[PDB]
């Protein structure tokens, strides 16, 4: 592992960040002082959920809660393939992270994000309560249930 | 700014807490916004990720581009060398260590301090723990402030339960408790400080001397903050017997006397108060086991003091037989056992250690020359501090004085017969062998009482409000016929119990007749010594004269009735006696005390007093 | 923003196509 960390090959270190993510070694990746890994995540954060989650962990441990709430909220409003329940977790985290002070950011900007995440989380829970009840309902034909699961187990719908 | 880093976030947060503490609520809305952004910080007090090999080998393999979170940075042969150096000195992860160094380049503090880049990382790392821990003390301190709005006082209270102690609020709700994390947290500070001296001494045996001194100061401050946080948490009845046993074992395994022991003293005091005294876990059965458990020690004075405090605090149960159950238990045997244990603790030097700690706590760089040699004529056998620059705080001193006054009240209201028998034993010992110096237990105890009651008139008034209480009873009983040391200790106590004018007037009215000490005997002894010197003198007589002069000066500076009476009293004529004593062959201390007494008497005077003073001066100088 | 429109929906109790 010395030979690994003693390298200056950049495509290599990118390939190793991806490999650590694959194997699940949050142990060793979260323990890198470097910003090089943060910058690498900032480009692909809004591309994949698993990468965004890593980026948000780096922000939170650095008391940058508002920036994580921003990543999580945009990810919940996006058209990436994300389940409704995963979008409930993202909003719930963003709601908490925007409710606490982050230095350098105005109280107004925090509250406006904590409010957008609170409303979207309220709608998401309604949608989850619906989807669950509809799937379990004995009086609903199977043919329709599959159709319900397609349109409700994804991005959050209007009221 | 708005996008502040970890360091700037804690530094700004600290300023806000001081505002609310200094009666400035202009940042209420801004304060709550910071606690939410640093929620993950308050959860873990102090935790450094272990040095991993994955980052060590990867950092040096491709030291070209670094990715931390969302931003990206470029590593060069110069910066990469600082990461490995910082990680080795502090044993910190390469990723976390790099982030610290990156914060310095952005803020650009290398020019503000003109130091190597790798050294700044050590300071920046210590600053985080300082504010991260120091800010917690302000939260609990403000949550207990009674001079603020009740609503705001409760906001910081519930917040600390969840942010610091990790306890959710009442309106909601695998995890580890706070104490076990705090104990392990303080442990890391000790191991880190120990390894620091070993490595530092090796290379020393440079431009980093001041940095090492600042790091040691930050470490001791963080340890004091952790101790205060632990004390506050224990004050909320959030402990158990396992933590108490662990703390007792850690104390038994104590090696050297230093500031850490003085910081932990109040922790054990609060532990005994919550468990030993009937003001907490009032399980009488549980207290019996702890008594035998407390009653191996690498320092006997510590065990003696602990046993004395435990006995003093636990003797409050056996006062009456109506508030608790005391059936099928003998009293005389337990009383004799506690008495012999307290006597053994005294012989081992419990009060001596307490007095040495109290003295070392208020060690001041400069002292007023009007009180030189006061309370410094005993036989101190306890080793002193190494004199390193580790100044104490104010809240710690306040808590120490409060605990000492509480212990004094308990010992006075629970063990009067013990003090009586000790005084009689000392008297008979001094009588059967005057050539030898008996023990100074009572004098040391009175000096500790004086140190406890200093600059606190709210507590000193208790000795004058109720003249029929136990406090006034002991005050009047300690004024009977005794030796020079006891009289000097009582005079010093009276002098220190005159922080204001009301207490000074009360002491004046209580000293004069309305047997206990009276001004008549004082002036008689003064005239006797004057005639003896003018027709040798022993140290005890000089000490008594100096104590009398200091007491008179204090009463004249604090009280007005005494200043107006003694100045023109025909039966005393203190001025003539002090002048006849000063014109004699005596050391300079007595002359200085007489001059200070004259100054105090002449602090507020009129034309007639000025004329009389000038007449006396001319008559005695011509 | 809510807008009720009972007019044209999709029969929740009939399959598609």
């Amino acid at each position: 592992y010395n030979v690994v960390n003693d390298s200056s090959d950049e495509v290599f270190h990118f390939d190793m960040y991806e490999w650590y993510i694959e194997k699940g070694w949050t142990d060793r990746i979260l323990s890198i002082d470097s910003p090089h890994v943060i910058t690498y995540l900032q480009r692909l954060a809004e591309t994949d959920f698993r990468h965004a989650e890593l980026l948000c962990r780096f922000y939170t441990t650095r008391s940058r809660f508002f920036e994580a709430a921003q990543v999580q909220t945009n990810l919940a409003k996006s058209d990436l393939n994300i389940s409704l329940k995963d979008r409930i977790i993202l909003l719930s985290r963003a709601k908490g992270n925007a409710s606490v002070n982050t230095i350098g950011i105005s109280r107004q900007q925090q509250q406006q994000l904590n409010h957008e995440a609170s409303e979207l989380l309220e709608i998401a829970h309604i949608q989850d309560d619906l989807l669950e009840r509809l799937v379990a309902d004995p009086r609903i034909p199977e043919e329709r249930k599959a159709e319900i699961e397609e349109f409700l187990d994804g991005p959050i719908r209007t009221l | 700014m708005t996008d502040l880093r970890k360091l700037e976030a804690l530094q700004a947060l600290h300023a806000e807490l001081v505002a609310v503490r200094q009666h400035r609520f202009e940042g209420l809305q801004v304060l709550e916004t910071l606690l939410e952004e640093q929620t993950d910080a308050f959860k873990a007090l102090i935790a450094k990720p272990a040095r991993d090999t994955k980052d060590r080998e990867a950092l040096g393999k491709e030291p070209k581009k670094l990715k931390i979170g969302e931003e990206e940075y470029s590593l060069n042969e110069d910066f990469v060398n600082d990461c490995l150096k910082l990680a080795d000195e502090l044993d910190l992860n390469e990723k976390e260590s790099a982030r610290i160094l990156i914060d310095c380049d952005a803020e650009g503090d290398v020019e503000t301090q003109s130091r190597p880049l790798w050294e700044c990382g050590v300071i920046r790392f210590h600053q985080e723990r300082k504010y991260l821990l120091d800010c917690m003390r302000l939260i609990l301190e403000i949550a207990a402030d009674e001079d603020i709005d009740a609503g705001l006082q409760e906001s910081f209270g519930v917040a600390a339960e969840d942010k610091i102690f990790g306890i959710p609020p009442p309106w909601e709700r695998q995890v580890k408790k706070f104490i076990p994390r705090c104990m392990e947290a303080m442990k890391g500070v000790r191991s880190m400080l120990q390894c620091m001296a070993d490595k530092a001494n090796a290379r020393n045996m440079l431009d980093n001397q001041e940095t090492l001194d600042f790091s040691r100061l930050s470490l001791v401050e963080q340890h004091e903050c952790l101790a205060s946080i632990l004390h506050a948490a224990v004050q909320r009845h959030h402990a158990t017997i396992a933590d108490f046993q662990d703390f007792i074992k850690i104390l038994r395994k104590w090696d050297k006397y230093d500031h850490f022991l003085i910081h932990l003293i109040p922790v054990l005091a609060a532990y005994i108060t919550e468990f030993g005294s009937p003001e907490g876990m009032g399980d009488l059965q549980q207290a019996r086991r702890l008594n035998d458990f407390i009653c191996s020690w690498a320092l006997p004075v510590l065990g003696a003091a602990v046993r004395a405090w435990w006995i003093a605090e636990h003797n409050g149960f056996y006062l009456d037989d109506t508030v608790q159950d005391l059936r099928g238990i003998n009293l005389d045997e337990e009383d004799e056992q506690r008495t012999k244990q307290f006597l053994d603790a005294l012989k081992e030097g419990a009060f001596d250690f307490i007095l040495s700690v109290a003295a070392d706590c208020k060690a001041q760089e400069w002292q007023d020359p009007s009180q030189l040699g006061a309370r410094q004529w005993l036989q101190r056998k306890i080793p002193s501090l190494p004199s390193e620059p580790f100044p104490f705080s104010h809240f710690l001193q306040h808590s120490l004085m409060v605990h000492l006054e509480g212990f004094v009240d308990a010992t006075i209201s629970n063990l009067p017969d013990v003090l009586r028998k000790l005084r009689t034993e000392e008297d008979e010992q001094r009588q059967l062998r005057p050539n030898h110096e008996q023990d100074m237990d009572l004098e040391r105890f009175l000096i500790i009482i004086s140190y406890a009651y200093e600059g606190r008139p709210d507590a000193a008034m208790s000795f004058w409000e109720d003249p029929d209480s136990n406090l006034a009873g002991f005050l009047q009983w300690a004024s009977r016929r005794a030796s020079t040391p006891l009289v000097s200790a009582f005079c010093e106590m009276l002098r220190c119990l005159a922080d204001n004018e009301e207490c000074a007037t009360a002491a004046h009215n209580f000293l004069l007749d309305e047997q206990s000490l009276t001004w008549s005997q004082i002036f008689k002894e003064l005239e006797y010594f004057t005639t003896k010197v003018c027709s040798e003198i022993e140290p005890e007589s000089a000490l008594m004269l100096e104590c009398y002069l200091r007491l008179i000066a204090k009463l004249a500076t604090e009280s007005e009735i005494a200043r107006k009476r003694l100045i023109m009293d025909e039966d005393f004529n203190l001025v003539d006696t002090i002048l006849k004593l000063s014109v004699g062959v005596i050391p300079h201390r007595l002359r200085a005390c007489i001059f200070y007494v004259l100054k105090a008497l002449m602090i507020r005077k009129t034309h007639e007093e000025l004329d009389a003073m000038w007449r006396w001066v001319e008559a005695w100088m011509t | 923003k809510l807008v009720i429109n009972k007019d044209m929906r999709t029969d929740l109790f009939s399959p598609p196509n």
